[PDB]
């Protein structure tokens, strides 16, 4: 606080003050100078509190306003992004197995644990061991929830092609064993 | 949402509340605005308000700081600065607000009422974002308007097509048209559902108006059709792109020896290839439109798309190119509702298509390489930028006529406005020249050249065909109703069924009549292949019948009767009620 | 995170982020440094500028610390103080800064443009550490200048090998070489995937241009080349070997008396053993690379190093050394690089063999017993520290002329570089000398020789096999067709068009020319396989043809006339307007009818 109407009468009223304490007048205009720089210091007390008490509350609402600016930005970007993943996920289900399913049902609700049972377009298995893959997916096509499926490529646990010639008794003992079988759907 | 300012164009987030666009203002340019106009809201992150709910004060000249809100004076905390700031709008940002002082202009337009051409030539000479933005609050103000329309309080239903119409007080009750858009609502106490979007036209004879909605009931007594307002969206692409000159050719790919018009024209070709675009202004009649086939014929290889203002144009384009070019190029783009007909040959809105058409509304928002607009005069500056922002190319043709007609522009009633002030594209056609002119009126004969060159345009206009001996004129004046109902001169319409019989091939001649409900009367009657003079803007006919109702400032218009009569080929008979009107032309009276 | 001041090698954590290179200061030098120059931006562990919410206050000065975070004068805490204070500022090591005397130069180099010459001397006389900051900083530049150039897009396809470009209009047009690969960008729906490198060559004709591509994609109209991109990486190590020398010969084992054919420099083979490095001076078309052969004979159980700035030079060497060298030989040099076909002998990574050659683009690093660097003036600085970081012998060699074409240095648009300036070898070449000396153009005509003797030389040049048909058709430049910035001087061909079916017997010569492009228009019609100037120097020929450009500061090289004839050993022929050259070269001129 220095451009204040207090700093000013302030200002004036020390100069009168030093020049009548340098001229050496009586001792009631030394009183009168000591009076006069007691109410110039309380005129300027309220003049350099009050300004400063305001600074800090304008300061924290710009803060508090920005951070309310920055919010409303973060809840756009979300909102576009939630909505563009439902768009592009929707696209790449419907096949007219689910409106046959559908409309065949008595009202329209189904439970859900059949919608992939029967309109899937393609099954992943895993696979413990050679035994139990012997009883399940064996050669190149099998069958599973009453439909045709045939294999068509074979990974291990470190995603790696394994040829299904090489899947026997003797050699089972050299491969990672998680074995994940891809197949699709004969109709 | 933080954005520029307009003015000063400073980061910003701060808009005016009584500025209908609520736009983006800094701190400086704001108070100037609010200080000047009688604007007395401002919008940020929140509203301005007196918080206490005591009181109800939205005037920005006084409000204080209550700790985090806004306050009275009545109201006001101890400790609490009031939020004027010194010379400016306490707010987002303030350390950064770039000055600029052009803000009585921007005042002056979320002032005037344009009804006054003041207002109108001003607002196509500021920057080019106050252009926009004076654009998009005068089509706010048309939606308003016409919001404000009347409410068919009507009384009584003929047949399933037709119907009887009757108003309310108080409200302008709208003319009736294929062009509008009505729905009745069903007052039964409750659901006041959309019956359908309902068009609207006026019956053949009497009180009878012939009604098709999109869907189609035996309309009740209760209802009424209300005129809503459609959106307007804001835009950012500049209405006019920057020049550059060229060197050589900017990639085209040629025909050699495909034609022979055009060869003189390649030249003028090159000229549009040398830089980013060109225009063309001339007069009607003109290679115009047909200067642009044999441009494309020039480079008929890339992918193109095209529109015009109307649809007659867009029509005779795409049988023009259907006659030059090969058709399973070309395609035209049609709309939704298509009340109005189109080219029922072609392509059924196909996009995929090497040289696309469509209008001005219902234009995508896809690219091309170049492109031509059709009738810069018919269109504003709004439309303009539109189509610069949903369309870029690489190249650009723009066409038209100032002595043409412009946009209506209904709410300016006082005043003529001066053929550059049509648009910018206008103004700039007639400040600097065009880019490539053709003057020689090719579809009429020398008699109609010699008549309009004499009279409206300068004495410097010639044709490539001798008289046809096919001009004749009538002055008798008739009687119409005086009283609302736009003029309709019925003996004329009399007369002429008593007569034709003498003219032989003028049985097809095409009538014309600007004003509906004649234009209606007159197919009524006989059934001669009637039209308007708006919807002949760019159309061209072997046999016209033109018609003057009475005299009006609209039917005196000077450039309404020039662009009527630069449509005739090799016959036409019109009628006046006008005497100096009747002496100005030099063909024969009968 | 931290280091030694650039200026004091000083323990710092600060780094001048207005600065390019940004290596570590103390806190006087950056004190200094910021208060002198307009760097107001430093990057410390973190950042400096205000932590407050939307405050973008930048200037140090201006930066307050408080509550264990920095900020703006108004965001001030009530326990504020200022950052740049006491002639430090504040940061770690602060009070064990030492400070040093190098802030001029440090900001004329931070701010300097390096295209007046007075960057490159300043370069070349200043601190070693400053050195190398310099040369960094330097190629630095020299590669974002590069990096501003324009997009290269289509117009339209034609073939697998030809295409119409059709650039930016107003952006500078990289010139069509070999070394300009631009990847190629094809943008459908998105798909904006690259489709591989694209390197252009201006043919014969058209914007149709023929081109090699890395990958055989489909050239689709929907695709354009944008340009490459380069780094630099730090150098440490530094520029020059310092001098030494020793009273034994030490890490090399004489021979006796074998290869007397250079017995002139058999002495001059020991005594750089007996020191550290020597450099050599021979004038072009010297016994040079026969001093080298003559010492790697000398000395065949040490393992020995070629290096040469240019590619065609290293290849000139190694060949060389492949007629003379026994093959334990190779030279691994480029792998797949290097668009001028280099060597196609041998490994160019096994580290087994003895007589490693090879060049800085592709530079092993390893160690060997000694090593040879040639051709030392067409180099920088940067590629000296470069070099010397990769390689490190017990002797080393760095043969080269002072005389000769220098590094290019595109932005050397100001004055021009003195044959002291081009790097601190050729500095240190010719301030004492080059402490060895070996001047005898014997591969070259002895009259040509003189007349290049009589041309800017003090006749101290001899040679033997005179004239022949050393002549210099005078014929005036006609129009220069320069589709890129290079001059193209089809009309001086049109005089070599009556020398292609008249000459019975210079069939076989070696078209050297000034400009590359006049070189790309005689590749247009290949008369002859030519070779630009710049891969001259170190390879000679009996027959040379010669065509220049008009008179431009380019051509009337007079370094580049002496390295262009003195790839010639029988007969010369040049094709110049020749208004002041055609008295000082002492040759029988002929005329365009007169060749009989
Ligand atoms: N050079 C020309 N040769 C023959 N006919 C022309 C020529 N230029 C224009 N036309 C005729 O003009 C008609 C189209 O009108 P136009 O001259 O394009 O101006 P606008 O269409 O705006 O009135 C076409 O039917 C065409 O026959
Ligand atoms: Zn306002
Ligand atoms: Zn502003
Ligand atoms: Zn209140
Ligand atoms: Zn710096
Ligand atoms: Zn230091
Ligand atoms: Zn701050």
């Amino acid at each position: 606080f220095s451009s204040l109407p207090s700093y000013a009468a302030f200002a004036t009223a020390q100069e009168a003050y030093e020049q009548a304490v340098a001229n050496g007048d009586s001792e009631v205009v030394l009183k009168k100078l000591k009076k006069s720089l007691n109410v110039a210091k309380s005129e300027f007390d309220r003049d350099a509190a009050m300004q400063r008490k305001l600074e800090k509350m304008a300061d924290q609402a710009m803060t508090q306003m920005y951070k309310q600016a920055r919010s409303e930005d973060k809840r756009a970007k979300v909102t576009s992004a939630m909505q563009t993943m439902l768009f592009t996920m929707l696209r790449k289900l419907d096949n007219d197995a689910l409106n046959n399913i559908i409309n065949n049902a008595r009202d329209g609700c189904v439970p859900l644990n059949i919608i992939p049972l029967t309109t899937a377009a393609k099954l992943m298995v895993v696979i413990p061991d050679y035994n139990t893959y012997k009883n399940t997916c064996d050669g190149t096509t099998f069958t599973y929830a009453s439909a045709l499926w045939e294999i068509q490529q074979v990974v291990d646990a470190d995603s790696k092609i394994v040829q299904l010639s090489e899947i026997s008794m003797d050699n089972s003992p050299n491969l990672a064993w998680p074995l994940i079988v891809t197949a699709l759907r004969a109709n | 949402a933080v954005g520029a300012c307009v003015l000063c164009n400073s980061q910003t987030s701060l808009r005016c509340g009584a500025c209908i666009r609520r736009p983006f203002l800094c701190c400086k340019c704001c108070y100037d605005h609010v200080i000047s106009t009688s604007h007395k809201l401002v919008l940020s992150v929140n509203p301005y308000v007196c918080n206490a709910p005591g009181c109800d004060v939205t005037d920005v000249t006084q409000l204080y700081l209550g700790g985090m809100s806004y306050y009275c004076k009545s109201h006001k905390p101890p400790i609490s600065f009031p939020l004027c700031a010194n010379g400016q709008v306490f707010g987002l940002y303030k350390n950064t607000c770039v000055g600029s002082d052009n803000v009585t202009d921007f005042n002056a337009i979320a002032t005037c009422d344009w009804t006054n051409a003041g207002d109108y030539i001003l607002a196509n000479t500021c920057t080019e974002r106050l252009k926009l933005f004076a654009a998009e609050t005068l089509k706010a103000t048309e939606e308003t308007f016409k919001l404000s329309y009347g409410i068919a309080t009507v009384r009584e239903v003929l047949s399933d097509r037709e119907l009887h119409l009757s108003w309310e007080v108080g409200k302008p009750r709208p003319p009736l048209n294929r062009n509008y858009v009505f729905t009745g609502y069903r007052v039964t106490k409750n659901s006041k559902v959309q019956i359908g979007e309902y068009t609207f036209e006026k019956g053949d004879y009497g009180d009878a108006v012939v009604y098709r909605g999109t869907t189609t009931y035996k309309l009740n007594v209760g209802d009424y059709f209300v005129l809503t307002s459609h959106t307007v969206m804001p835009l950012s692409a500049p209405t006019l792109v920057p020049q550059e000159h060229y060197v050589r050719i900017t990639g085209l790919y040629p025909t050699l020896n495909i034609s022979d018009e055009f060869s003189s024209n390649v030249a003028n070709y090159q000229k549009v290839g040398m830089q980013k675009y060109s225009t063309l202004q001339g007069p009607p009649g003109t290679g115009k439109s047909h200067f642009a086939i044999g441009l494309a014929l020039y480079y008929p290889s890339a992918r193109i798309v095209y529109t015009a203002c109307s649809h007659a144009a867009v029509d005779a384009l795409c049988e023009k190119a259907l006659k030059y070019l090969p058709i399973d190029k070309c395609s035209r783009i049609i709309p939704a509702r298509a009340r109005v007909e189109c080219f029922d040959k072609f392509k059924v809105n196909s996009t995929l298509e090497q040289y696309v058409f469509c209008t001005v509304n219902a234009l995508p928002e896809t690219t091309a390489d170049i492109v031509v607009f059709d009738e810069i005069s018919m269109a504003t500056n709004y439309d303009l930028s539109v189509v610069n922002a949903r369309l870029r190319a690489k190249h650009y043709v723009y066409i038209g006529d100032p002595a043409q007609l412009p946009a209506p522009r209904t709410l300016l009633t006082k005043g003529t406005l001066e053929p550059e002030y049509f648009n910018s594209v206008c103004r700039l056609m007639k400040t600097i020249g065009p880019d490539m002119f053709l003057g020689t009126c090719r579809r009429c004969p020398a008699e109609i050249v010699d008549t309009v060159s004499a009279l409206v345009y300068d004495n410097k206009l010639k044709a490539h065909k001798d008289k046809s001996a096919q001009c004749f004129k009538m002055f008798y004046k008739g009687v119409i109703t005086h009283d609302v109902s736009s003029a309709i001169n019925r003996p004329q319409i009399g007369v002429v069924r008593e007569f034709l019989t003498r003219n032989p091939a003028w049985r097809k001649a095409v009538f014309i009549s600007p004003y509906n409900s004649q234009n209606a009367v007159a197919s009524k009657i006989l059934g001669l292949p009637t039209q308007t003079v708006d919807s002949s803007q760019g159309s061209e006919y072997d046999y016209v019948i033109f018609t003057q109702t009475t005299e009006t400032a609209h039917s005196c218009n000077v450039n309404r009767f020039n662009v009527a009569i630069t449509r005739a080929k090799v016959g036409i008979l019109c009628i006046m009620s006008d005497r100096d009107l009747y002496d100005k032309l030099q063909f024969t009276s009968l």
